[PDB]
């Protein structure tokens, strides 16, 4: 099959790619190289490694499963790339669905909507977050810098009226203190959530409305959450997969089941700004580094890695700059 | 400067690995003394 | 840059200490695994 | 007794001093401060810690013996200064005579002229060097930078005619491949060997001649080794103790049982250049850092630490700049 299940780095330094042939490779962006290559851990052809999240540019990796079911739901390994050794092997009562890390806090998401929060210096579990224990799946996002701030989608107070709903809750994982609870921002389910690297901004994706809403995260008035802006969907409602926020929080990238990748600007310092054409039935992942605000990195399951430029004052499409091919 | 910021990040990662291995040595040692 | 150079040197120091603990971690585990079996 | 047994750091950042009172203290050149102080491990007054080599500016130290005989010949400890803990404890079949380190390779010299070569990332012994197994003591020196190059004095092919001789052998410790065997550069024994920090140059010291010969190390023609220059001894033959090479390899320092410290310039880009006066029956050690080529650091057993300036174009003596006192 195709080289599926791409994973993208917080600092846009490198990306995670599950080659369907053998193991999982991690490439670099500048200069482009085979950064890390996991060995054979397979027994059949279409069984896939699912979840890899990494640190910024380091040797520390979070790896989850290899086998379809032998040791997948209840596993988490911490490996050094330069020596290929497993350090700590944590076990969990349910199936992992996502893992997000930063420089201070590791989060592990379960299928049963449980979120495990760890101080990464000693792996002490700070708090267990029973989301489904209170009231598609839960989408979680986290700030990259310190003062790491956690954002998750929670059900509303209409569980009696119907089974599925989605509101937003802002959580400080540093002190384990809930900051702000946002109401039902959508008349539908929440498909993907992105939080700014400095933790001040937050995006929300609906399945039915397909209109991205941006709220202030922490500094927002206690009385009511503050809505920042809204973005035009386009000509057709489309499911969104992954969104990202620029380091100066001026730019927002959006990808999904669509022909195009949209770029939204921010009024912090409207409908559409920069659009990148994309092959139809092929899936891609986004990123942009800290070095410049004009470069957007693009990861593709077709085997191509592209670097596009952004037009500051023109509503035109992006301009391709650098490209290389996968393995 | 950029490279320095990147370097500090590997250092923070290696100290976690050093903080994690020392905690596996204490976990292992207690078990060895018992049996 | 002098500061950059010191940092690169410490990385090598921190990576040596961790490779020694990992080789001490496999050595200790194996001795424990051998005594328990026999 | 006196504060004997001074040790000098590769990068001339700091030095090792065995205080005859208790343990061994390590100071820092800028700013001068008690960097590390080993605690009491003594039982009598004139029993000395012998061998210490360190890393550049790191926390990693190589320490050998404390007791006169309890655990000396067969010990080598690797300690972190910031946590005072011992990591790896190696044992050797003979008595240690010298230890040299760099960023990749640790060498241990035995009294039985065996040289142990270790990859420092994992402490695997690369090669055992039976020098005395083939044909005062063996003098070894090592490059500071990567592509670290090992130089040792080996006996000649006159063992049948007489018991003691000294030729030089250039060894690439990186690939464990012998590069160049130098003939008898001396009709006498070899007292001290210094190798350049980039590994391209090498000096040799005789006991009777006291005339320093400089040879090209690696790039030298295979047909015959290339001799670079020779330096005037002075008015009186004197035993040489320690030599060092400047970072641009323009300068060579020589110290010993003499009244003066000599400075040699190099013709890469003659008899004498800069001389530093020194108290007679007191022993000193040399160094110079990487920031500038005009500063020479000076370690003394009297309790004084000196920093001299070098006159580029004058045959005059060196100029004192900074000074501080021991404990």
């Amino acid at each position: 099959m195709a080289l599926k299940l791409l994973g993208f780095n917080q600092d846009a330094t490198c990306f995670s790619v599950i080659s369907s042939n053998k193991g999982v490779t991690i490439y670099n962006c500048d200069p482009f190289g085979k950064c890390f290559e996991l060995e054979k851990s397979t027994s059949n052809d279409e069984e896939l490694d699912f979840l890899v999240e990494m640190l910024f540019s380091t040797s520390l990796i979070a790896v989850v499963d290899k086998t379809i079911g032998a040791s997948k739901r209840k596993k988490l390994k911490i490996v050094n790339t330069k020596r290929k050794a497993t350090i700590c092997e944590l076990t969990f009562p349910h199936e992992i669905m996502d893992v997000i890390m930063n420089r201070k806090i590791i989060c592990v998401v379960l299928k049963s909507d449980q979120i495990f929060v760890y101080d990464i210096s000693c792996m002490k579990l700070l708090r267990t977050i029973d989301v489904r224990g209170e009231k598609i799946g839960v989408r979680v996002s986290l700030s990259t810098d310190n003062n790491s701030i956690l954002c998750y989608s929670s059900y509303s107070k209409s569980d009696k009226e119907n089974a599925p709903l989605n509101d937003i809750v802002v959580f400080d994982a540093l002190k384990c203190i809930q900051i702000n609870v946002l109401p039902a921002v959508h008349q539908s389910n929440i498909v993907c959530i992105a939080c700014s690297p400095d933790g001040m901004l937050m995006a929300t994706a609906s399945e039915k409305g397909t209109i991205i809403r941006v709220f202030k995260t922490i500094d927002t008035e206690n009385d009511e959450p503050i809505l920042v802006n809204e973005f035009r969907r386009g000509s057709r409602p489309s499911r969104i997969s992954e969104m990202k926020f620029n380091h100066d929080n001026t730019l927002l990238a959006c990808v999904g089941e669509s022909d195009t990748i949209h770029i939204f600007a921010l009024p912090v310092t409207q409908r559409h700004v920069a659009y990148i054409k994309i092959p139809e039935n092929a899936k891609y992942r986004i990123g942009f580094p800290k070095d410049t605000t004009n470069t957007i990195h693009i990861c593709g399951e077709d085997g191509n890695y592209l670097v596009y430029s952004i037009p500051r004052n023109e509503v035109g499409p992006c301009t391709l700059v650098k490209s290389n091919t996968f393995d | 400067s950029k490279d320095a910021e990147k370097l500090n990040d590997e250092i923070i990662s290696l100290n976690i690995e050093n903080s994690l291995l020392q905690d596996k040595l204490t976990a292992l040692q207690a078990e060895y003394d018992k049996l």
